[PDB]
RNA sequence: CUUGAGUCUCGUAGAGGGGGGUAGAAUUCCAGGUGUAGCGGUGAAAUGCGUAGAGAUCUGGAGGAAUACCGGUGGCGAAGGCGGCCCCCUGGACGAAGACUGACGCUCAGGUGCGAAAGCGUGGGGAGCAAACAGGAUUAGAUACCCUGGUAGUCCACGCCGUAAACGAUGUCGACUUGGAGGUUGUGCCGGCGUGGCUUCCGGAGCUAACGCGUUAAGUCGACCGCCUGGGGAGUACGGCCGCAAGGUUAAAACUCAAAUGAAUUGACGGGGGCCCGCACAAGCGGUGGAGCAUGUGGUUUAAUUCGAUGCAACGCGA
């Protein structure tokens, strides 16, 4: 568990933080459910939003079969 | 059955060669509880079978069995109305039993005169894969190999 | 006639049949084999065993190309996804990568459910 | 699911890693789920019913632990 | 007058709405490469596609539609509904500290607006799916289920339609009345202690025909509105209004029955589930059904062919 965003006092997950984002995507690029990462629902919605900004900018992939 | 309270029944070895394998052969040959009548047929054919191949009484009978013993057979299992033939390995006790039955049923459908002669000719054709007892072992194998794709439930 | 020694095996394992295509690295097919063309029809065609045989035949077909190292792409839901891969390794190739490439829409409306 | 066979790794455990790798992304599970069109009135119905049983199994497992069978 | 109602200041969450733009996966089609005999589909097949080179694989392009994962008995909205990402325009809710107005409130027949999908009109578009339709099966038949195709439609703009199991089968507003476990979104203080909004489940008293509801009541009350008066005939006919139509709405009677109905109980049954058993299957051996004869029965005949048993459980049975 242990939603890491509540502990670090974040306000926005900042899609440009690809180093952080990659801890929340699967080997195939799929976002990881909050049942597994223990993220609070509020930040999971920002995280899922931020991943989709990165995928558009090609900072993160949609899939491993591009 | 559902319960499985089945224990095996002890079968006496034959009067001559002390072979329990031949004793079950006589029982399979026996008709209407005439064990003495069938022992004479089995012994007379084995007296002929030995002198015709020179090998022996028992291992001339054994070499015919190894050419008729089946290794894998098919059991029907219904899934969706159409029956699936599922090949299954034959356990060792059934392999001897199946070879013995196919030999006896082969000799009963022959044109030879005496059943002792009918069996003696049939055992010999089993020795070099010429008989209809060996034919059915091939048929059982081809059916099992044809359905080899279904080797699971 | 040509030698390659590095190819890709594309397995198309659907519910009804499996197709084994061995290509070069650029996508130019060399030989292929199918469960249906390997002596199996109907129920026997959709079995994992039929996939294994179709794998051996394709390995038996592309033997005049001298492939040694083989990538594997598995596409489809079929029961021949796994047996085909094992039959290629047993056939004598060096399996380098095993990749599932099954198409997943992120698309079009599927057909209607069967009322059977 | 990309898997790379590593040195001194036999085929069996490399293939097995492919079993786990595909199952983890469940590429086979959504393949079935997309094979036929599923109306929005039934996907809401299955989702709702799946939650009900998951809650119902929690209450059953909880209340059993206070009950002895012998 | 300030407690109901509302205004202002700061912020929070949100698939709320409308307009535009863009992304990636996949399908389909078009062209080309490699390559060879099948593919596809089913319970099984065939129709169908393929040696005029398919299917598989790869490269490039066109196009339309929907947005995997996140995703959650999560959120937003009056309801219908709303899901990639970005911008623009815009609605509501909520919280904390006050300030402000001063009963400005609640409900609402008629009226007005919104209202899934299908459908309709005009003009576009059209990948996938798919009423109608065609063929192949299945079948006693099969105007179906299944398969191969496939047109309206589904998509967009504008206008109509105005109905749904439009459901929580539960009108709206307000007050009061034990608890527990959650989810979601604020916020004060020091992971803990509060305080608000919304929401899910269990349950107490009470209520209920019962099932159940239970601070989000189907409990205790108040205000207003809508509706019901046995089943069928019938939400039908006629009339009026509305609609391009399809039809919507308002809404009978003759006649007919003595019930129709709700909930729960005990069985029985299920081509429901689970767990067991039996020459029930399976594994085997020998039979019957064919022949001749014995014997019983049926039918027919006869003056009479005595009467009785006549699915399993009558028929070498009373005998
Ligand atoms: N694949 C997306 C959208 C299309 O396809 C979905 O399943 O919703
Ligand atoms: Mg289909
Ligand atoms: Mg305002
Ligand atoms: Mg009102
Ligand atoms: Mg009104
Ligand atoms: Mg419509
Ligand atoms: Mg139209
Ligand atoms: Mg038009
Ligand atoms: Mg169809
Ligand atoms: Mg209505
Ligand atoms: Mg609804
Ligand atoms: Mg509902
Ligand atoms: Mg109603
Ligand atoms: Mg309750
Ligand atoms: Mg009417
Ligand atoms: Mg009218
Ligand atoms: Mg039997
Ligand atoms: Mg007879
Ligand atoms: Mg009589
Ligand atoms: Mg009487
Ligand atoms: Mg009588």
């Amino acid at each position: 568990k242990f939603c890491r965003f509540t502990a670090e006092g974040v306000q926005e997950i900042d899609y440009k933080d690809i180093a952080t984002l990659k801890n929340y995507i699967t080997e195939s690029g799929k976002i990881v459910p909050s049942r597994i990462t223990g993220t609070r629902a509020k930040y999971q919605r920002q995280l899922a939003r931020a991943i989709k900004r990165a995928r558009y900018l090609s900072l993160l992939p949609y899939t491993d079969r591009h | 059955p559902r319960r499985r309270v089945i224990g095996q029944r002890k079968i006496l070895p034959d009067p001559k060669f002390g072979s329990e394998l031949l004793a079950k052969f006589v029982n399979i040959l026996m008709v209407d509880g005439k064990k003495s009548t069938a022992e004479s047929i089995v012994y007379s054919a084995l007296e002929t079978l030995a002198q015709r191949s020179g090998k022996s009484e028992l291992e001339a009978f054994e070499v015919a069995l190894e050419n008729v013993r089946p290794t894998v057979e098919v059991k029907s299992r219904r899934v969706g109305g159409s029956t699936y033939q599922v090949p299954v390995e034959v356990r060792p006790v059934r392999r001897n039993a199946l070879a013995m039955r196919w030999i006896v049923e082969a000799a009963r459908k022959r044109g030879d005169k005496s059943m002792a002669l009918r069996l003696a000719n049939e055992l010999s054709d089993a020795a070099e894969n010429k008989g209809t007892a060996v034919k059915k072992r091939e048929d059982v194998h081809r059916m099992a190999e044809a359905n080899k794709a279904f080797a699971h439930y | 006639r040509k030698q390659v020694s590095d190819g890709v095996a594309h397995i198309h394992a659907s519910f009804n049949n499996t197709i084994v295509t061995i290509t070069d690295r650029q996508g130019n097919a060399l030989g292929w084999a199918t469960a249906g063309g390997s002596g199996f029809r109907g129920s026997r065609k959709s079995t994992p065993f039929a996939a294994q045989v179709a794998a051996e035949r394709c390995a038996d077909a592309v033997k005049e190309y001298g492939i040694k190292n083989l990538e594997v792409m598995v596409k489809g839901p079929g029961p021949g996804r796994e047996s085909t891969i094992r039959a290629l390794n047993a056939a004598g190739f060096r399996i380098t990568n095993i990749t599932d490439v099954t198409p997943i829409p992120h698309g079009c409306r599927p057909p209607k459910k069967r009322r059977v | 699911p990309v898997i790379k066979v590593r040195e001194n790794e036999p085929f069996d455990v490399a293939l097995r890693r492919f079993k786990r790798s595909c199952e983890k992304a469940g590429v086979l599970a959504e393949v079935r789920r997309r094979e036929f069109y599923e109306k929005p009135t039934t996907e809401r119905k299955r989702a709702k019913a799946s939650a009900v049983k998951r809650h119902a199994k929690k209450l059953a497992r909880e209340n059993a632990r206070r009950t002895r069978l012998y």
